[PDB]
RNA sequence: GCCGCGA
DNA sequence: GAATGTGCAACAGCATGATCGCGGCAAGCTGCGTGCAAAAGTCGTGCCAGC
């Protein structure tokens, strides 16, 4: 599980970029997770919030 | 050295293909695995493969009939 | 009236002002003739 | 690879310290940041194969 | 006068009195049911559909009798517009009085500009044909005159060459007519990107890189110069898949 | 990343433009839209039993009046919801069919131009896949932290 | 290699002579107007901190001596050294395209 | 971001 | 002879207004609180192993 490269292989081939509206399965599709904090990193640890 | 490259324009006339062809040669005799076919003045690769092309020894035909010859020698 | 499509071609464009050739195939006369028309002007006394 | 190729500039640096003088361009960060940015709006922008 | 005028030139902007023109026949009418709206209603038979024309009576009408007036020629004086020219004169003719009034700019002050530059520009606003006719999958709307171009050489290549739609040209400023290019990545970063980024997000329309400012944004090369040869080879392995 | 906004919400790129797209996709003008969009005025849908049309612009007071005449068959929503609902409610083929069938049979050099531009929207719209509900957002897009 | 070019030895000065020798470098003023705004020179070395510009080309420039300043990239690749000598020198462009 | 300055 | 729409003009809002450099300042600092389980960490205390 060793021997792996992303950085090179994130340049993939394309062509014709193309625009659209985004429907809300797409844009939670894109999100990793969800935000609910307003605050974003806390001064008692120097790192960012939850 | 070659202040003006209008020889090697008119040898073969578009002052565009001219750039690709010079860049291939100048490729060809800096990575290695090539040697100049006109004397060497202690300039660098560029002009050296311009020069090749002014004097008539470096073009598109040849260079390709060149990539077949190794090609198929290997 | 050049009636090609996409492009100009090279015989209803004349020879290219920078050099007695005509003009080659692959040359920006777009940018060429805007930045001719374009490069007076702030000479001009309005 | 000048500019903004973070992996094109180490690469041509890499070249001509070798003395190769190759190009090896690639994507410019400035083009996904505006992906990015039109993206956090509604509007859904991608790259075609 | 000035050079604020080499904008409004290329800008295709109406001056503020127009000089109206007549079509192939233009029979004396004088007024027709003239009345409060307008005044003298040109009533030219022309042998069959005449054009009817409205005056506010605010100009002077110079040609009094019919004397078999002509398509472009000069009803009443003043400064014509250059759409007008278009439409009633020919494409030759807008390109004519484009050029040589453009140059009286140039020339008055001392300034030596090749006519090709000029005319160049001017092949870039005259784009955007609209049909008049229908058949061939497009009626009254604005389109691409090399998509009509080439749409109609496929249709009057096959048997049905009727199938092929007329077309009317029409002239538009260079703000405007850098706008309606049909990639969404240019005419994005020149002026409003708004209304642009709208307008290409409901119609899902695509880019393609095409032109020199895509590929500059992208940082591919441009097809132009050096560049043209390696989107040549490109384009051959696309087509043969 | 994304948020929730528990309650939908009308995208301010589409809604605030001269040539804005619901605004000439609803047949409806800005002010009446932007009206309801803040909760000044609502909108009643359906209704076909009762007398209130499908694009009425009754204000409360009106609401009141129905509620104590009409009662149930009247539902009119106050905020951006009901815009979603009217939009998802819409048939988009067959409204098409109908502006062209208009545009054929009338002609009329003021209305012509408004018919185009509808039914050429409403194509773009069919031909394009997108659906007109996601004019209006219901989860909001975060930036990376690192732009 | 890098503590030596900082410590700046004369090696590293005939080094610096030796790879200048024929790599092109473009100069360009900065209110680029016209494409002959931006010209390819071959570099000579000289012992000062200001740029000497050939006069015959300041009218192409717009430039004169009275405080312009002008800025120098270095066209790093084969292709653009050959761009440069091919088509941005300033022997190339004698007619103005205009 | 303001303020001043060079072509 | 009164009635009904199409053209039209004033009007309010949007978008834009050259390029590349140099030097100095002044900021911009952002939001609870709560009482308890539940957990984790800590401190005073005693332990064995090395010199
Ligand atoms: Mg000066
Ligand atoms: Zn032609």
């Amino acid at each position: 599980l060793l021997k792996f490269l992303k950085a090179q292989t994130k340049t993939e081939e394309f062509d014709a970029i193309k625009i659209a509206l985004a429907s809300p399965d797409m844009i939670r599709s894109w999100s990793f997770g969800e935000v609910k904090k307003p605050e974003t990193i806390n001064y008692r640890t120097f790192k960012p919030e939850r | 050295a070659r202040v003006t490259v209008q020889d090697a324009v008119e040898k073969i006339g578009n002052r565009f293909d001219l750039v690709l062809v010079a860049a291939r040669r100048a490729r060809q005799m800096q990575v290695g695995g090539k040697d100049p076919l006109v004397p060497e003045e202690n300039d660098k690769t560029t002009v050296i493969a311009l020069r090749e092309i002014e004097e008539g020894l470096i073009n598109n035909q040849i260079l390709d009939v060149r990539e077949r010859q190794e090609q198929q020698e290997q | 009236s050049c009636d090609t499509d996409f492009g100009v071609c090279a015989h209803c464009y004349g020879r290219d002002l920078a050099r007695g050739h005509i003009i080659n195939k692959g040359e920006a006369i777009g940018v060429i003739a805007a930045q001719s028309i374009g490069e007076p002007g702030t000479q001009l006394t309005m | 690879v000048k500019s903004d190729d973070v992996n094109g500039r180490t690469k041509m640096y890499k070249n001509i310290v070798d003395g190769n003088h190759q190009m090896e361009p690639g994507m410019p960060e400035s083009f996904n940041v505006l992906l990015k940015e039109i993206r956090s709006l509604g509007i859904n922008i991608e790259l075609e194969d | 006068g000035g050079l604020p005028r080499v904008a409004d030139l290329f800008e295709a902007r109406r001056p503020k009195e127009p000089a109206i023109l007549a079509e192939i026949s233009g029979i004396v009418s004088f007024g027709k049911e003239t009345k409060g709206k307008r005044r003298l209603v040109i009533t030219p038979v022309d042998g069959s559909d005449p054009y009817e024309e409205m005056i506010p009576k605010w100009r002077q009408l110079n040609v009094f009798e019919g004397e078999r007036v002509e398509r472009g020629d000069v009803i009443s004086d003043g400064p014509e517009a250059p759409h007008d020219i278009l439409r009633l004169r020919g494409v030759h003719a807008v390109t004519r009085y484009i050029v040589n009034e453009v140059q009286d700019v140039y020339r008055l002050q001392g300034v030596k500009i090749n006519d090709k530059h000029i005319e160049v520009i001017v092949r870039q606003m005259l784009r955007k044909a609209t049909i008049v006719n229908a058949g061939s999958s497009d009626f009254l709307e604005g389109e691409q005159v090399e998509y009509s171009r080439v749409k109609i050489a496929n249709r009057e290549l096959e048997a049905n060459g009727k199938v092929g739609a007329t077309y009317s040209r029409d002239l538009l400023g260079i703000t405007k007519a850098s706008l309606a290019t049909e990639s969404f990545i240019s005419a994005a970063s020149f002026q409003e990107t708004t209304r642009v980024l709208t307008e290409a997000a409901v119609a899902g329309k695509r880019d393609e890189l095409r032109g020199l400012k895509e590929n500059v944004i992208v940082g591919r090369l441009i097809p132009a110069g050096t560049g043209y040869a390696y989107h040549q080879d490109r384009m051959r392995r696309r087509a043969a898949g | 990343g994304h948020i929730e906004l528990a309650s939908p919400t009308a995208h301010i790129w589409f809604l605030k433009s001269l040539p804005s797209r619901i605004g000439l996709l609803l047949d409806m003008p800005l002010r009446d839209i932007e009206r309801v969009l803040y909760f000044e005025s609502y909108v009643v849908i359906e209704g076909g039993m009762t007398n209130l049309e499908r694009q009425q612009i009754l204000t409360e007071e009106q609401y009141l009046d129905a509620l104590e005449e009409f009662g149930d068959e009247f539902d009119a929503k106050m905020g951006a919801e009901a815009i979603q609902a009217l939009l998802k409610s819409m048939d988009l083929e067959q409204e098409c069919e109908q502006l062209r069938e208009e545009l054929n049979e009338t002609n009329s050099e003021t209305k012509r131009k408004k018919l185009t531009k509808r039914i050429k929207l409403l194509e773009a719209f069919v031909q394009s896949g997108n659906k007109p509900e996601w004019m209006i957002l219901t989860v909001l897009p975060v930036l990376p932290p690192d732009l | 290699a890098k503590k030596m070019v900082e410590r700046e030895e004369a090696v590293v000065w005939d080094i610096l002579d030796e790879v200048i020798r024929e790599h092109p470098v473009l100069l360009n003023r900065a209110p680029t107007l016209h494409r002959l705004g931006i010209q390819a020179f071959e570099p000579v070395l000289i012992e000062g901190k200001a740029i000497q510009l050939h006069p015959l080309v300041c009218a192409a420039y717009n430039a004169d001596f009275d405080g312009d300043q002008m800025a120098v990239h270095v066209p790093l690749t084969l292709e653009a050294q050959l761009e440069a000598r091919a088509l941005m020198m300033s022997t190339n462009n004698i007619l103005s395209p205009a």
